[PDB]
């Protein structure tokens, strides 16, 4: 007695998410296999979600200048509403996605002469500059910018918002609020330049991403 | 086999109560790099209904940040939900209502909004109850409410009139003996004092004037009034750990869920 | 000469009706202060502790057909992806038919976890054709009727092969939100950007179309049904739901 | 400085007067807060702690005769099957005789057990002649008169042969019933099918003639007995009985 | 309960035990009682096994209460055919005894 | 490799004397078990051949 | 609910539960973020028997913090034209 | 014959607002008198005691 297999009806296949239930099933063809270089066409490692959402973008550009009294707000900017936009590459994994959560890092550059002299402050405000003390703004994350001592400043900072997650097509409120305060004014002499250049770097980490939906 | 049958395929036992603690709690991932097998099924089986579903490969939830399980019903209907309200208008008085699970009793003269829904959701109810009284109104009221089981001597439900029944009837049933200016409220036991095994809540016919009512609480006041005062009382239920439920049922629709 | 003093501290003779260490008896109608034994016999053995017993079971919530003159991509049904969701009715007695996720989860202010949708079809051994259930993560209110069959790939979906000898597919959402719970809104009367009731929307496509000979009905009907897994509600309140009319 | 505070809670100065543990006493009235010892001298150590010392005891409930002059599978008497069946009574003074088990069971809503029915002949050593005893179960009304000798066989039955050295038949009547307990129903005033206060009836019939001699009389007496073995009651009242008039 | 459709007939049916009375609840939650469904396609045979379930300890014949279970059977999904296709199926229901305890044999019916 | 279980064809139920050969099958749904009276309602021994 | 008389306490001094949705309520924000992750809970009182012919009725709240409470993210204090009182 | 008595004392039904251990709750609105977990989830570790 020998027995004739026959063709498997029922099977499960997809991957991770679409799932398919066929009645009238059979099995893969699969020619060759998968093949190493060992002349490579691209030294750089291969792309993934480390390479292209934890990456610095430039968000904002300012400029201070000698006519900007004591604590006048140089840069007032939503840091994840402009990291929502179509010229970065972390779009390319928000656009898709519903929810989020994620840690940002800053960066704050300016340049001056040193004929100079000012200062300026940077503070990582939650959701919203709200009533609070303009004189107390160093107890949030923040960075002092001395045109005598430095000229750059780096803030990380965790996840903190009232819900699990941050919605980017229809938000709540804004997660972090990044203000640029005048901590002492810009004064020159004759002939000096009475401007500096400000930027401002942004970028996500420890980004957790949930539910991938089609309609953006 | 007991009964004598036979058969070449297994029974195996459907809708099994309490699978799950509704807690976020712990008892890697949920789904992984397997292939998921519990996407396709056939739900006319009862055997094949039981497979864990899994589509989507998922990660653990964690654990929650409150102690207490709110999806318990020791824990739900421990809070004490409303069941009716009264005023008296003259003196002398005595008022009468039962606490009838039947859902044919629409209200006022019946179960209002929460105790409506939650004792139609089972078929049996076996254990003692827990009654809270609220006084609202008049002061120097001296009062008195006792319980009657079913299929004794009582005066008319839901009709507030003259008592027909002599104080040694009363007092012989267990009574308590309050005045509105010192408390303004009772928290008392409701026992358990039925010849049959457990009451239910969906039935019809001559069934549902037997078989629905487990107990009465009749209340009797004095000393009302002076000139021109109010006296309102308002009833809420509770539920004990002596008491029992058994065999789930299918909830009220959305027609029947009725409130005061 | 005695020594036993106390102070009459606040809240003096008040009712505390949220909790059962507040509201259980202080005296007793019963004589002897006596207790009452278990008692499983008439009972069958089936003794409700949890309201798990309800949320897991799969009830029906909706209703559709899968017509043969329809085009490829056409939308056939939307369902907001929330455990409130219901649209079933009766005649004769009039009656709106709630599911058994409905009933536990209108009964709390936040609910949480995972849904599962089982679809059922009803084929005979002879149609043939395929449907896709794409989900979209956001809220209850999003405009998706936009959304064409090769922008729905780009979200998770699933596919099905109708006739076979299977007849339910299990659809598990995964919990995607922002918050941690989501408000049970409908006690409220309007609207507000922020608090929502569901987690997104499912749409269910024409993926191929019906093929059939001429002895067969041209349609085939899907129920679908709706339960859950690693459910967590809190906060009670009352409310009493509605046809979700669509 | 003293941190000793509580909060009143609710059913401020109520009185509970269902149990013991409610209804027992803040203070007293004795000096020294005394208590009293046992004295079982005067009272012959009979002492009572439990209502079993009375419905145990067998007391006369019924009386009928046994005569010569009726027929084979004559219906002789029936009998409601509860405790609280009894209708004797007596002329000086005017009253109407409680029985010792319907004295117990009238002060409870249900009641539960084995009934024992005692039946007690008075012949000479001359007269001959049988009874049959048949219990029909059912509840007290049911149409029972139309039941032949040769049908009550069906039904679980006792003969007893008249004279003998032997007087008494103990009929211990088994439990049958569709609900656990059963109801005092003679508080209210109106009947309902589905609540009872009988588990059925029993009937006495003519089984064999009664022979006699000229010189004796032409007919026996027979007493009847009740009493309960296993009798559970529970749910207290108060109903004072009445003569079962049949 | 048992059903006999052609494999050109499509619908279906629901079986389920409801205890008592068919009440105020929802025809939608059918599928918490002890249930059967019945596809034209899949099967054509359902068993259900259920204990005694009542507020009282026994079951009165002569004078009963109210009963103690009740089938019904509800359509499900609606039955379609094609042209000359049998417009009909039949169904029959069986039912049986299991554990049958009896108290007390009386002489009158 | 995984394999979906689907329902069984062909059975056979019955008590004693009523045989059931049935061509679509399904497995039983039982719900609760049997149960003792703790408390019972009925003190005689059931009814069997031999009491009747 | 609870049930008083206001001749016999005088008091009340109840707990108020965490029932809430999302994870925690906060206090600085605008927007629609500030109509709905603000309130937390909502207590409100009505009364009967109230009244004979001339005689007012005043209720006065007050709040005190457990230890099952927490706080997160120190923050830059209100200035001194905010603070407002009664 | 139980013999359990008190003595009411001074400041009978007074409301003391100044610490906590008079101005703690004795009933509670909660289902089961329940208690609530430490969550130091969305809040980055960040807890403020002092």
């Amino acid at each position: 007695e020998q027995m004739i297999q026959s063709v498997d009806r029922t099977a499960v296949t997809g991957a991770s998410y679409f799932t398919s239930v066929d009645q009238s099933s059979v099995h893969t063809a699969e020619v060759g296999s998968h093949q190493i270089e060992p002349l490579k066409t691209s030294v750089d490692k291969p792309g993934s979600k480390k390479t292209q959402g934890e990456k610095f973008f430039l968000i904002h550009s300012a400029r201070w200048l000698t006519t900007h009294a004591l604590f006048h707000e140089v840069a007032k900017l939503d840091v994840v509403k402009l990291l929502y936009n179509e010229q970065f590459a972390v779009q390319g994994l928000l656009r898709y996605h519903t929810y989020a959560r994620f840690g940002i890092e800053i960066q704050v550059q300016i340049n001056p002469t040193p004929f100079q002299q000012g200062g300026l402050i940077c503070a990582m405000v939650p959701g919203d500059q709200s009533y609070g003390s303009i004189a107390s703004l160093t107890v949030y994350p923040h960075g002092l910018l001395n045109c005598n001592i430095n000229n750059v400043v780096r803030i990380k900072v965790p996840f903190i918002y009232t819900r699990g997650a941050y919605h980017f097509k229809d938000p709540q409120y804004p997660v972090w609020e990044l203000t640029i305060r005048v901590w002492s004014e810009l004064n020159i002499g004759t002939g000096t330049s009475a401007y500096t250049s400000l930027n401002v770097l942004a970028r996500f980490t420890d980004l957790e991403l949930h539910g991938l939906t089609p309609l953006s | 086999d007991d009964s004598g049958g036979f058969s070449t395929t297994v029974s195996t036992e459907q809708n099994v109560p309490d699978p799950q603690v509704g807690i976020t709690t712990m008892r890697m991932d949920v789904s992984g790099v397997q292939a998921p097998v519990g996407a396709i099924t056939t739900i006319e089986d009862p055997v094949l209904a039981k497979k864990v579903p899994e589509t989507f490969p998922e990660l653990k939830p964690g654990e929650s940040r409150h102690t207490s399980d709110h999806m318990s019903i020791y824990k739900f209907m421990g809070r004490s939900h409303f069941l009716c309200t009264f005023t008296f208008n003259s003196n002398n008085k005595e008022y009468t209502f039962p606490i009838t699970l039947s859902s044919t009793s629409n209200p006022p003269h019946g179960l209002p909004s929460t105790l409506r829904w939650f004792f139609n959701l089972f078929q049996l109810y076996r254990g003692p109850l827990d009654l809270t009284i609220i006084i609202t109104g008049a002061t120097d009221v001296d009062g008195m409410a006792w319980f009657t089981p079913v299929g004794l001597a009582v005066d008319t439900p839901w009709v507030e009139k003259e008592s027909a029944l002599q104080i040694d009837y009363k007092t012989a049933l267990g009574a308590v003996r309050f005045n509105t200016r010192r408390t303004g409220n009772i928290q008392i036991r409701l026992p358990w004092y039925s010849y049959l095994y457990a009451v239910s809540g969906a039935l019809d016919g001559l069934g549902d004037k037997t078989d629905s009512t487990f107990g009465l609480v009749s209340i009797q006041i004095a000393n009302y009034n002076h000139s021109d005062e109010y006296l309102s009382f308002s009833c809420y239920l509770s539920v004990t750990e002596q008491s029992e439920f058994y065999f789930p049922r299918a909830p009220l629709n959305s027609n029947a869920m009725l409130s005061t | 000469m005695m020594r036993n003093e106390t102070r009459v501290s606040t809240t003096e003779n008040v009712v505390n009706l949220s909790n059962y260490e507040d509201a259980r008896a202080k005296m007793s109608f019963a004589l002897d202060q006596e207790d009452w034994k278990s008692d499983p016999s008439q009972g069958g053995g089936i003794k409700i502790t949890h309201f798990t017993t309800w949320t897991s079971i799969p009830t029906l919530a909706a209703q559709f057909p899968f017509n043969a003159s329809d085009s490829v991509g056409q939308q056939i049904k939307v369902i907001p992806v929330d455990p409130y969701f219901f649209q079933m009715t009766n005649t004769n007695p009039d009656q709106k038919c709630i599911t058994a996720l409905a009933s536990i989860c209108q009964m709390f202010c936040f609910w949480r976890g995972d849904l599962v949708f089982d679809f059922q079809v009803f084929p005979t051994k002879y149609h043939s054709g395929r449907l896709l259930f794409c989900f979209v993560p956001g809220n209850e209110l999003i405009d998706v009727t936009g959304i064409t069959l090769k922008q729905a790939t780009t979200a998770p979906c699933a596919v099905m092969d109708i006739a076979g000898v299977q007849s339910t597919l299990r659809f598990r959402v995964p919990w995607i939100s922002d918050t941690p719970y989501r408000v049970n809104r409908y006690t409220k009367e309007a609207h507000q950007k922020g608090e929502y009731t569901a987690i997104g929307k499912l749409i269910v496509y024409c993926y191929n179309r019906l093929t059939s000979p001429s002895n067969v009905a041209h349609h085939v009907r899907v129920n679908v049904y709706l339960s859950a897994i690693n459910l967590e509600c809190f906060a009670p309140l009352y409310h009493a739901m509605d046809v979700t009319t669509q």
